[PDB]
RNA sequence: GAAGACAUUGUCAGGUGGGGAGUUUGGCUGGGGCGGCACAUCUGUUAAACGAUAACGCAGAUGUCCUAAGGGGGGCUCAUGGAGAACAGAAAUCUCCAGUAGAACAAAAGGGUAAAAGCCCCCUUGAUUUUGAUUUUCAGUGUGAAUACAAACCAUGAAAGUGUGGCCUAUCGAUCCUUUAGUCCCUCGGAAUUUGAGGCUAGAGGUGCCAGAAAAGUUACCACAGGGAUAACUGGCUUGUGGCAGUCAAGCGUUCAUAGCGACAUUGCUUUUUGAUUCUUCGAUGUCGGCUCUUCCUAUCAUACCGAAGCAGAAUUCGGUAA
RNA sequence: UUGACAUUGUGAAGAGACAUAGUUUC
RNA sequence: GUGAUUUCUGCCCAGUGCUCUGAAUGUCAAAGUGAAGAAAUUCAACCAAGCGCGGGUAAACGGCGGGAGUAACUAUGACU
RNA sequence: AGAACUGGCGAUGCGGGAUGAACCGAACGUAGAGUUAAGGUGCCGGAAUACACGCUCAUCAGACACCACAAAAGGUGUUAG
RNA sequence: GUCGAAUUUGGGUAUAGGGGCGAAAGACUAAUCGAACCAUCUAGUAGCUGGUUCCUGCCGAAGUUUCCCUCAGGAUAGCAGAAGCUCGUAUCAGUUUUAUGAGGUAAAGCGAAUGAUUAGAGGUUCCGGGGUCGAAAUGACCUUGACCUAUUCUCAAACUUU
RNA sequence: CACGGACCAAGGAGUCUAACGUCUAUGCGAGUGUUUGGGUGUAAAACCCAUACGCGUAAUGAAAGUGAACGUAGGUUGGGG
């Protein structure tokens, strides 16, 4: 529920809001892809150049 | 409205004292400076804690302002302000009106 | 609301490590004049799980 | 709570003034006890007086300056005149005033 | 050993900060909401021949527009029509006749107006200065608007005159604060000069919820004080709508108004339709349907006895006494 | 989080001024 | 966040967010600087992060059109 | 549902309208006698089963303002025109 | 339902109220949970609901005006009481009469203005359209329109002389 | 067919205070107010009192400031006595 959480409640379940949240959020509001500078499905190879 | 930049009308001051040529011209603001006493006494208001401590008005109704003129005695120097009815439109520059002519083209 | 999960986390009551039955710190030997002027010897003696 | 032609007054009981009340029951009492000590200095003091000599002074501001009032104490100045130094004046029931 | 006058910490400053705090989230209303504004106003009507007078009554209008569309003076006469003149036609520009306004005067409407209040021209800034009285609205407060004078200075006209904005009836704004104009005037309290600041008089910056707070939602997790001044359910008035029944008889029915029907009209009844109302109940009168069981009504589906038929018989239809 | 000031000291090269001596500042 | 396995997982970075070895002469605090003033003060320049500009990103939040014709009956519409 | 003028009810009993806030009559100290209002007088029920001229017969008669409903349309019932 | 494990369970121990704890129900946190319990601030505020204690005598209302984040509330005026005070035939009046004004409702009117509305009759065209004669006509003849004249039936809250 | 009230005792709600308006009674009157205090006492009483102060006797201006007789303290009209 709300109370709980920034993603509780609504009469689906979603999150209702981008879940990438700023490095310069606070207490309380750093849940999910914190700082995330990309977000998706990895296509292609990683491994570092 | 358009009025013209100058006009013949009474002067108060005391060596003119009749109807003498004004230079008509259009009122503005003031500068506001801090050091007036209500300056002086909101911006002690304003600090430390507690927010905005006086209100602020949002409900604006009017789409006008009254227009006032400053009429400048050119012998005896002094001013006298005049407001007219509110208006949109207000020129003071010239173009008068014209007799009976046609429409341009 | 309420305090949310991951920041009851952090006073860690019912979220510190268990513990009890760890094998101690793995650790290298504190580096003294043998090791960072000749060589020490030593023997394994037993290898182990660690919980 | 505005009605009548009233006059507007100003009655500051906004606090718990009820905390705060002293209503002099002692008035008798208090003057009993305070004319009880009176004749305990007396009698302590032997034969010397109540009080000591105060000076004339002429009192402060455009107000009161028609009136002449007494004094604190003597300043340096009169005391020498009057042939005697200040700290044997004191000893005398003689007020001295310094400044 | 690493690190190094950098980190760190301390104080101010800008950014960010529903993570958290506190608060707010118009009114009238045939319930409330959505809508509209009857919330500040104007014209005509409702309005019952003085004045006043209500509804979410009727037909409209207002938050502007004008250096002339204000002020003065002279001259002129308008809408329309008839009869006339090359190109010229329904309509171009010319002339004469008739012409009470049938036009025009920013705008809603209503009043008003003809040597004008309309149209053409001439000269202009009285749309100015001071501060009182008065009428409407009224409390006989304010505001708005307006009236007639006093005291100036002007304009126009030969002049009497007229002119204190717009022919009249609408077109708008407190206290605090800011800003400007005014007199060169008062104060800064130990005494002065100078900046600065503060007063006094008159204006501008605006509150349209228009006598004038600074204000987003959600709650079916919900709470309180109340309300039958107020909705949802029975019940009451109503009966438009729904349902049922008539009168007239043009038609339908091969022929033939009325066997059976029945247009245009028109008179009713009913209260198992739905509306309309909001009288009772919000310190509670347990929703929809079904089950069970009683009783009642009749606008009768069957059953008894009848009358009628476009009733041969059989079948059916119409009607009566009948629950 | 970002800046300034204080904690804050010592050399060296290079810039910056009285306008190409060294007190000063980056 | 989604919810065993199997199989698949398309297009969209304009918006809201997130994010970047980006650019820079736009905005921009306190201190510090300059200028005027008898000073209080006023004005100006410089100027951190941020914002604005540029780039990335959907297994981030989420989104994934409307009208008109067109085939030898009619209908339908691959096609425009 | 909403206005105008008056009169009422609300705030008010009393007599009448059976009953009823508002209609009719009439406004109130405690009582005696008389006379009335509005409304009544077969019996309930105080008071003429009074007088007088007509009309009306209903196998769903009719019966007194407000008021507790009935219409168009019909009758060779009967009445007077 | 499940019953050999994400099993059941004792004691000890830790976590405390905008806090905990939550395989997530706003669940659980000692019959208390969308913010526990205890005391105090605290007799919290209430335009709202309830109640408000003897008798008799006299007088006796309002539900309307204006302003209000006003519409279950106030302020203002009115209506009411009390106290009287200055006077006294005096001056007074929800009335009439007489004289002199104002008014545009009811009625009325529409062969009177504006606006509606039924019917004909008579006129008028170099000029609205058709049609016959036509080379045409600013020609003639019918035709139907409008307009005009004198008539006719009917109407008005936002029409009107009266 | 709105609410409280089964019954009975006892308790149970416009108070006190600060500062006020009108009215009235009383004292004194251009004044008035003894009670902070002092004196004194048969001791919270009653009796007595000096200096101040408060309100009043002056107003009006934002202020600096100025500051109430032309006159039988006026004329006119009504006025009880
Ligand atoms: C809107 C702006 C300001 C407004 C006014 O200063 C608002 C003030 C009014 C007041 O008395 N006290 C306050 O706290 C707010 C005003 O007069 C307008 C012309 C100009
Ligand atoms: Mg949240
Ligand atoms: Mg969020
Ligand atoms: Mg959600
Ligand atoms: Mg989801
Ligand atoms: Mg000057
Ligand atoms: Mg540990
Ligand atoms: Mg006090
Ligand atoms: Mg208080
Ligand atoms: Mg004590
Ligand atoms: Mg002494
Ligand atoms: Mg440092
Ligand atoms: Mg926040
Ligand atoms: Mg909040
Ligand atoms: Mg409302
Ligand atoms: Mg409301
Ligand atoms: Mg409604
Ligand atoms: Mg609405
Ligand atoms: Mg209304
Ligand atoms: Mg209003
Ligand atoms: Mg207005
Ligand atoms: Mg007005
Ligand atoms: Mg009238
Ligand atoms: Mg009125
Ligand atoms: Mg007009
Ligand atoms: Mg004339
Ligand atoms: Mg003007
Ligand atoms: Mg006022
Ligand atoms: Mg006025
Ligand atoms: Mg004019
Ligand atoms: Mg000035
Ligand atoms: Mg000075
Ligand atoms: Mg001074
Ligand atoms: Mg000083
Ligand atoms: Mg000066
Ligand atoms: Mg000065
Ligand atoms: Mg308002
Ligand atoms: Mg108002
Ligand atoms: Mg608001
Ligand atoms: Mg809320
Ligand atoms: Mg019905
Ligand atoms: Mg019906
Ligand atoms: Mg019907
Ligand atoms: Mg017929
Ligand atoms: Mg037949
Ligand atoms: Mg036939
Ligand atoms: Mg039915
Ligand atoms: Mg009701
Ligand atoms: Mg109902
Ligand atoms: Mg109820
Ligand atoms: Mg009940
Ligand atoms: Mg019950
Ligand atoms: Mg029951
Ligand atoms: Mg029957
Ligand atoms: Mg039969
Ligand atoms: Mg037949
Ligand atoms: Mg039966
Ligand atoms: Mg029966
Ligand atoms: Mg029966
Ligand atoms: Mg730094
Ligand atoms: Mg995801
Ligand atoms: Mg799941
Ligand atoms: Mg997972
Ligand atoms: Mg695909
Ligand atoms: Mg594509
Ligand atoms: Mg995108
Ligand atoms: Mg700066
Ligand atoms: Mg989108
Ligand atoms: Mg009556
Ligand atoms: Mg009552
Ligand atoms: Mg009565
Ligand atoms: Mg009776
Ligand atoms: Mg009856
Ligand atoms: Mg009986
Ligand atoms: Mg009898
Ligand atoms: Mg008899
Ligand atoms: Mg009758
Ligand atoms: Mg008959
Ligand atoms: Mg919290
Ligand atoms: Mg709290
Ligand atoms: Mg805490
Ligand atoms: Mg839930
Ligand atoms: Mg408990
Ligand atoms: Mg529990
Ligand atoms: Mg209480
Ligand atoms: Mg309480
Ligand atoms: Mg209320
Ligand atoms: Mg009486
Ligand atoms: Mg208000
Ligand atoms: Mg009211
Ligand atoms: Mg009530
Ligand atoms: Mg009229
Ligand atoms: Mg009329
Ligand atoms: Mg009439
Ligand atoms: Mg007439
Ligand atoms: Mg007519
Ligand atoms: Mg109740
Ligand atoms: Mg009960
Ligand atoms: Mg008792
Ligand atoms: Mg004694
Ligand atoms: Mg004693
Ligand atoms: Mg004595
Ligand atoms: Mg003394
Ligand atoms: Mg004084
Ligand atoms: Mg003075
Ligand atoms: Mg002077
Ligand atoms: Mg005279």
């Amino acid at each position: 529920n709300p109370v709980d959480h920034p993603h509780g409640g609504g009469n689906h379940q979603h999150i209702g809001k981008a879940s990438t949240i700023s490095r310069g959020a606070v207490s309380g509001q750093k849940a999910g892809l914190i700082a995330a500078r990309r977000t998706g499905l990895l296509r292609g190879s990683q491994k570092t150049q | 409205v358009n009025v013209p930049k100058t006009r013949k009308t009474y002067c108060k001051g005391k060596t003119c004292r009749k109807h003498t040529q004004h230079k008509v011209t259009q009122y503005k603001a003031g500068k506001a400076s801090l050091f007036a006493q209500g300056k002086r006494r909101y911006d002690r208001k304003q600090s430390g804690f507690g927010g905005q401590t006086k209100p602020v008005f949002h409900k604006k109704a009017k789409t006008t302002k009254k227009v006032v003129l400053r009429l400048e005695c050119v012998k005896c120097k002094t001013r006298a302000q005049l407001t007219l009815k509110r208006c949109k439109h207000f020129e003071l520059g010239g173009e008068k009106k014209q007799k009976g002519q046609a429409l341009q083209f | 609301g309420r305090v949310i999960r991951n920041q009851r986390k952090g006073a860690g009551s019912i979220f510190t490590s268990h513990t009890r039955l760890r094998q101690g710190a793995a650790k290298l030997r504190t580096l003294d004049y043998a090791e960072r002027h000749g060589y020490i010897r030593g023997i394994v003696k037993q290898i182990v799980h660690d919980s | 709570a505005i009605s009548k032609n009233l006059p507007i007054l100003k009655n500051h009981f906004r606090k718990h003034w009820q905390e705060r009340v002293k209503v002099h029951f002692d008035q008798a009492g208090k003057k009993v006890s305070r004319r009880n000590a009176r004749a305990t200095r007396a009698a302590k003091i032997a034969p010397r007086p109540l009080d000591l000599l105060r000076p004339v002074v002429r009192a402060p501001t455009v107000k009161y300056n028609r009136k002449v009032r007494a004094g604190r104490g003597f300043t340096l100045a009169e005391v020498k005149a009057a042939g005697l130094t200040a700290a044997y004046a004191r000893t005398i029931g003689i007020a001295v005033d310094h400044r």
